[PDB]
RNA sequence: AUCGUGAUUAUUGGGUCUAAAGGGUCCGUAGCCGGUUUGGUCAGUCCUCCGGGAAAUCUGACAGCUCAACUGUUAGGCUUUCGGGGGAUACUGCCAGACUUGGAACCGGGAGAGGUAAGAGGUACUACAGGGGUAGGAGUGAAAUCUUGUAAUCCCUGUGGGACCACCUGUGGCGAAGGCGUCUUACCAGAACGGGUUCGACGGUGAGGGACGAAAGCUGGGGGCACGAACCGGAUUAGAUACCCGGGUAGUCCCAGCCGUAAACGAUGCUCGCUAGGUGUCAGGCAUGGCGCGACCGUGUCUGGUGCCGCAGGGAAGCCGUGAAGCGA
């Protein structure tokens, strides 16, 4: 095609403790801790963030 | 006299004229489209080769 | 495919070279883990059939066939005998098509090259005289001064014998030439 | 910095013609770019062109039908009247009734033949042949 | 293109996709995101990473797509914006720190040139903003007196 | 003489790697060049109108000088590139926003002989002293000066000294260039890479002007192991004010300033779009196979550098060739 697309993609990560339905960005530049209870969903790697809990489904 | 990859005129020395390798209709090629491998598309049978 | 892909896998036709070019991408379907990139066998048979259709529009005694490699040397001679085409297997004189006072003078109407990179002098001579050429490239070949491309492994003895027999039988059936040669004739002496 | 998109588009068309490529992409599309492409299409020198937006200025997928020889911008865009086209034609163009100069005018952007028919001049935009 | 004072071009752009709509897979609302933006601003977090923390821990794809407003538009709407732009403040802050370092290392001519380049960028930002009325016409960038963190 | 020749002044219409010619690099004002886009104006601009732009000379014809040039009529030219009205809104400049790609700002895991400041360290050298030992050591094409019987050379021990950072080291890296190689630490800066992060054209170039600017040299204070212009001595030679060899001052080093030049070179100013390929390696990111299927290493692929090869293209050629000397701005 001619249009550019976001090769980096979102996720649907599920919290390991509070079961929060939070949303995180895959190429995280920050420690995406859980919004609600106690958890760190993924740590900021220079490339792709290392997710610690379940990914329900990778989104666009 | 008109290439199938560029359409330029075959007035120079070194122009190759040959029938189609699919339908037999005449297809032309120039030195630049043959040195550079320009893809030629047969306008009748739609044959496309590099 | 007119012949099964398992035969091309067994005969070494699908083996190529560890390095490929960008213009050979369209004839490659998948990267193998070894490094040798497998060409499109369906595309190879398509190119073979199209060339045989193009080679069937002319008499075998006007075709020109050239080869350089030893492994491509025997099937080239088999092609020359089975068709009557004037083959140049082995060493090639640079001024055969040109140089009318030279030994080996010829004035063809189509040129066939067994390997375009190795047979560069024949490509330059054909481009100078203006004779369209159906070539036989590999995974590390470029189609400069080439009209038709045959994607087959020219560095395999069995692959060369099989491909030469397929081209010979295809042309001889298309042009209703009596073809009593068999692949063991085109097979290299092992 | 990008500061002449019409000249960039015509230089890309020149490169694509020189290589003999049937198709080529046009870097960021503009309204005057579209007017030049439409007038060139009506001249028959250029085949097809589509504005494919990309969340940006927009680009073109132009199908070059092999009818031109060279085409770049006219810099500076000279003011031209109805009695001032023939000297520019003798300068840029190669022959009488051969190739056209893209002109921008208050009536519209068009080759200088139709501008002389309109009896209205303006600024030279480009030349194609 | 090349950079401002070094000619090393680069293409590490953040590829934002063509999205003319808000998310359809997210239940977040405009009120939620604006409340998050205001609370993070009151914490002391600059607008560059406000959107980053929106997009990372809340997975907000873009504040403009959902709210219809960018971060600074929401800041001006709520009277929660600074009097000076963040880029000019960052350049002036770096220049002040670099001048503080250079007042004890007078041999550090390379960082003197770095200070000169940042001064050129500061004057470029001030010229653009006075062109667009963000800053006063008479307030020139004094590199010794009128350069403090909050200028008044 | 002057015009043309001569594109030998080049806006049209030239060159500037090697022929004269890219500024050492860079920051940057006036100038100049500038993204797509909605809205408004119409100043340059555009079509048109009206006041002008003396005749003369210019062009053509007619008329009349016998042809002719020439005089009159007449249709054009010049006079130009002024003042003022109406129409158009593409174009540019003006007005008010917006838009995300251009540049700007921030975050992430990595890379780097990037910079200053401090310290420690490596080995060799050297100074003196001590122990051993006793006829030469040094150097050369060959010699001699020099040095040694006041015990040198060589060896061992010990204590100080100043310069210098090897192999590692790469057709590696960082830096605006100059340039930067021991290690540790503190301070600072840029980059590329990742980024549904902030900004909204904030950009390029840039005569003047400003800072950086190798080495040599200069000024003042240090230091002086080594090296080493000058200087002296020994040879060489016809001569040797040189190459060689023996000494060795200024200097090289540091601290505080000055000068401001190099074959400061890629003999290629900088920015952008565009244009066949094959081919190392480096940073980052990314797939996968192995890896003590972990810290790590391989192949593929996008981006940015760093080299060689080369089609088309161009050049007078050597050549250049997505890192142009190609094609435009
Ligand atoms: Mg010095
Ligand atoms: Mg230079
Ligand atoms: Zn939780």
């Amino acid at each position: 095609d001619y249009t550019q697309r976001p090769k980096s993609r979102f996720l649907r990560v599920k919290c390991n403790d509070c079961e929060n339905e939070q949303i995180i960005f895959g190429s995280a530049s920050r420690k995406i801790t859980c919004v609600v209870c106690g958890r760190t969903l993924a740590e900021p790697t220079g490339g792709k963030s290392t997710i610690t809990t379940h990914i329900l489904e990778v989104l666009e | 006299e008109y290439c199938t990859s560029c359409g330029i005129r075959l007035v120079e020395k070194g122009y190759v004229k040959f029938p189609c390798p699919q339908c037999g209709a005449e297809i032309g090629r120039c030195i630049s489209c043959r040195q550079q491998g320009n893809v030629y598309t047969c306008p009748k049978c739609g044959f496309k080769a590099p | 495919s007119l012949v099964s892909i398992d035969e091309y896998l067994a005969a070494g036709v699908h083996i190529g070279t560890q390095q490929k070019t960008q213009d050979m991408m369209r004839f490659v379907y998948r990267v193998r883990t070894d490094g040798l990139y497998v060409l499109d066998i369906q595309s190879t048979d398509e190119r073979i059939r199209v060339a045989s259709k193009l080679l069937s529009h002319y008499d075998p005694a006007r075709i020109l066939v050239v080869s350089s490699r030893q492994y491509g040397q025997h099937p080239a001679r088999m092609f020359s005998r089975a068709l009557g085409t004037r083959a140049m297997l082995g060493r090639f004189i640079p001024g055969s098509l040109t140089n009318p006072q030279i030994h080996g003078f010829f004035e063809p109407d189509v040129i066939i090259v067994t390997d375009p990179a190795g047979d560069a002098q024949v490509l330059k001579e054909a481009s100078s005289i203006g004779v369209p050429v159906v070539a036989l490239c590999d995974t590390n070949n470029l189609t400069s001064n080439v009209d038709l491309v045959i994607p087959t492994n020219n560095k395999g003895r069995k692959a060369l014998s099989l491909v030469y027999w397929l081209l010979a039988r295809e042309v001889s059936r298309l042009n209703d030439t009596p073809f009593n040669y068999e692949l063991t004739d085109f097979e290299t002496p092992l | 910095v990008l500061l002449d998109p019409l000249a960039n588009a015509l230089s890309t068309i020149k490169n694509a013609e020189a290589i003999g490529k049937s198709s080529c992409v046009v870097r960021p599309a503009s309204k005057n770019i579209g007017n030049v492409l439409k007038v060139m299409q009506d001249l028959g020198y250029i085949g097809d062109f589509e504005f494919i937006d990309d969340g940006k200025a927009g680009i073109y997928s132009v199908t070059l039908v092999g009818r031109i020889n060279k085409c770049g911008a006219i810099k500076p865009r000279y003011s031209v009247g109805t009695a001032s086209f023939e000297r520019w034609e003798k300068q840029f163009l190669p022959a009488k009734n051969f190739g056209a100069l893209i002109v921008t005018t208050s009536s519209g952007v068009m080759s200088q033949y139709e501008a002389r028919d309109k009896k209205i001049g303006g600024q030279l935009l480009a030349y194609v042949y | 293109m090349a950079k401002m004072h070094t000619k090393r071009k680069g293409k590490s752009s953040s590829t934002r996709p063509i999205r003319t709509d808000p998310p359809e897979w997210c239940k977040i609302g405009a009120d939620e995101v604006t409340t998050i933006v205001l609370d993070l601003w009151k914490q002391g977090v600059s607008t560059a990473e406000i959107g980053m923390v929106l997009r990372d821990r809340y997975g907000v794809p873009d504040a403009k797509l959902i709210t219809g407003k960018k971060v600074t538009t929401i800041l001006k709407e709520n009277n929660v914006a600074p009097n000076i732009p963040e880029d000019l403040t960052n350049l002036i802050v770096k220049a002040l720190g670099l001048r503080k370092h250079l007042s004890v290392n007078k041999k550090d001519v390379h960082n003197k040139r770095s200070l000169n380049l940042t001064e050129s960028k500061i004057r470029r930002l001030v010229k653009y903003y006075k062109q667009e009325k963000v800053l006063p016409r008479d307030w020139f960038y004094k590199p010794e007196t009128a350069e403090m963190m909050i200028t008044r």
